[PDB]
């Protein structure tokens, strides 16, 4: 996974994971989101690049970054970057037992 | 439609009339009213709505004009034999000349109905005598290009035949090679397919970043191909059923990506199972086993159709389920040294029941499938130890 901390930073990250796909996860569910952050970011991680390895996250910290991909895309935020390309945008807060059921469903083409 | 268009316009030219004479003469109503100044502005938005209608292939008129225009222009070229070039670029004319002639004949019935329909409902005359001098123009030329198109044709055919032999000729040459290239793209998912993590990492993810740079040669190979059988058009079958066989091929190694995909995410998840040997803890190895268990069955499940040999890396994934439950019975604090020794002795294992942190990278040597059952009569046995030893306790006590 990429650790962000720009839209720039998100579509670098994103970019540089062209063969798979590079999740940009700006923000997340509060609620010491920091500290959260890294806690999810290394178990997806292991799921994201160890175990699927389809994807790398990074965790954009904290600007706007999902915004600005959404936008680009025409198409918490989370954008999928395809060889650094927003493809596919969702929005919304979710719990640990959640992400596992996304993992399930990783990994996207 | 064209005929909903022109249904429109009469009704709106008939929707003017009926607006001009709507407006009528000041109406005293105690104070006297005049809508003199309110009737025009009417009038003016009335004419832009009816204007849009009226000049809707107005502007298209010349944007057909200009773009037919242009193929009169390749027809006066024309030329018989000479260069070879020049006919596959003069070529593509005739092929368009026939799609554009039978789409073209049907899409100028409505265009003629349009020019008509507005007349009807509208007595100002557009582009004065342009407008009718501009249908006479477009006719003449368009007999004319078709008496060109049929001599053109005649001499296309004559020179296409030959160039036909030399189509099949360079065909199969390209064909055979093109085959040679499917094989190959098989041959590389397969193998990226073949190769299993477990424990394997890095090559094989390069591996099958490698397969999709030959796909993606594949499908450079596979638009050339494409684009000489558009160049040769004459609706052959043949040529249509080439793109449908590098289509399946393209299929194939999509199948082979998303296998890739799905032996990632296996790897990761034998990552964390060798994780947690060295990481061991009794307690914390039967919640692991648990969990890991339920992925592992969740993981089998999900998979289902893509490419034959699917069955062959399937099968380590159920003996990952099988290592992973034999785990779950030493997770068990039942046993003893003792009984972990009689379980030791005949299961060969220098490692004690609790020996190390990284015991359980140890216990994976001995396989789960393999050991579970005597793992299993053991921990039983403990497990049954204990209740009478307890017993004895009380007794004790």
């Amino acid at each position: 996974t990429t650790t962000v901390t720009s839209e720039d930073h998100f579509m670098t990250f994103y970019n540089e994971n062209n063969k798979k796909l590079i999740v940009v996860d700006v923000y997340p569910g509060w609620s010491g989101p920091c500290t959260a952050m890294y806690p999810t970011y290394n178990q997806l991680m292991i799921s994201i690049d160890d175990f699927e390895k389809r994807i790398d996250i990074l965790l954009l910290d904290q600007d706007k970054l999902v915004t600005y991909k959404n936008d680009k895309f025409h198409a918490p935020k989370f954008l999928f970057i395809s060889e650094g390309k927003i493809i596919d945008e969702v929005l919304g807060t979710n719990i640990p037992v959640f992400i596992e059921k996304v993992n399930k469903y990783i990994p996207l083409s | 439609n064209l005929d909903l268009f022109d249904e429109k316009i009469t009704h709106l030219k008939a929707i003017q009339q009926e607006i001009s004479r709507i407006k009528t003469p000041e109406d005293i109503s105690w104070l006297r009213i005049n809508l003199q100044p309110m009737k025009t502005a009417l009038d003016a938005r009335v004419t832009r709505w009816i204007r849009v209608y009226t000049d809707f292939l107005v502007n298209q008129f010349r944007t057909t004009q200009k773009n037919l225009l242009d193929f009169i222009e390749k027809t006066k070229d024309g030329i018989k034999k000479n260069p070879a070039d020049h006919e596959n670029l003069h070529d593509k004319k005739l092929l368009m000349s026939v799609m554009k002639v039978i789409s073209d004949v049907k899409d100028v019935e409505p265009r003629r109905e349009g020019i008509i329909t507005r007349m009807k409902e509208m007595v100002t005359k557009l582009k004065k005598h342009n407008v009718p001098i501009t249908e006479k123009g477009t006719d003449d030329p368009l007999q004319q290009i078709d008496n060109a198109n049929s001599n053109f044709i005649e001499i296309y055919g004559r020179v296409f035949k030959v160039k036909a032999d030399i189509i099949p000729l360079q065909a199969e040459e390209t064909q055979n090679i093109k085959r040679d290239l499917d094989i190959f793209m098989k041959e590389v998912e397969s193998f990226r397919k073949e190769f299993m993590q477990k424990s394997m990492g890095y090559e094989n993810i390069n591996n099958a970043y490698d397969t999709i740079m030959v796909y993606y040669h594949k499908l450079t190979a596979i638009e050339g191909r494409a684009l000489e059988y558009n160049n040769l058009e004459k609706a052959f079958e043949l040529q249509k059923s080439n793109y449908k066989q590098l289509k399946d091929c393209m299929n194939d190694l999509k199948n082979l990506k998303t296998m890739w995909d799905a032996i990632a995410l296996i790897h990761f998840q034998y990552n964390d199972w060798k994780t947690k040997p060295w990481r061991q803890i009794k307690a914390d190895i039967l919640l692991d086993t648990n969990k890991t268990l339920g992925t592992q069955i969740k993981n089998l499940p999900k998979e289902i159709r893509n490419f034959k040999g699917y069955n062959v890396i399937v099968e380590k994934v159920k003996n990952m389920g099988t290592v992973l439950p034999l785990v779950s019975a030493l997770h068990s604090e039942f046993m003893e040294d003792r009984h972990w020794s009689q379980l030791k002795q005949i299961t060969g294992t220098v490692f004690d029941h609790n020996s190390l942190s990284f015991y359980f990278e140890d216990i994976l040597a001995l396989n789960l499938y393999k050991y579970e059952n005597t793992v299993n009569e053991i921990v039983d046995v403990a497990q049954k130890e204990a209740k009478i030893e307890k017993k004895l306790k009380n007794i004790e006590q």
